[PDB]
């Protein structure tokens, strides 16, 4: 159908496309900036290790 | 999967003027439309022509 409902329908089915990706955007940046935070701070971390070992 | 939509609408612009022509008839179509193209759903001097 074509009707005024039917266009908020087919509008619908439009934002669950636009919801799906800025969702995919939103979350893949978002776990790839855990992964980097991951990398990060162990890089960090290992400067701090490496420090360690020299130590002891 | 998503399917598309062919909407309609309140329209302000002119509808152009068509004849559905057929081999016959296309010159004296044309021969009307020499003079200016007939508006929208008014009376068309090609079949008489």
């Amino acid at each position: 159908a074509l009707s005024d409902a039917d266009v908020q329908k087919q509008i619908k089915h439009m934002m669950a496309f636009i919801e799906q990706e800025a969702n995919e955007k939103a979350e893949e940046i978002d776990a790839k900036a855990e992964e980097e935070f991951n990398i990060e701070k162990g890089r960090l971390v290992q400067t701090q290790r490496l420090k360690i070992m020299e130590y002891y | 999967t998503v399917p598309s939509i062919l909407n309609r609408m309140q329209t302000n612009q002119t509808p152009p003027t068509y004849n559905k022509t057929n081999k016959f008839t296309h010159g004296f179509q044309n021969i009307v439309d020499a003079y200016g193209i007939g508006t929208y759903r008014e009376i068309n001097p090609a079949p008489y022509t």
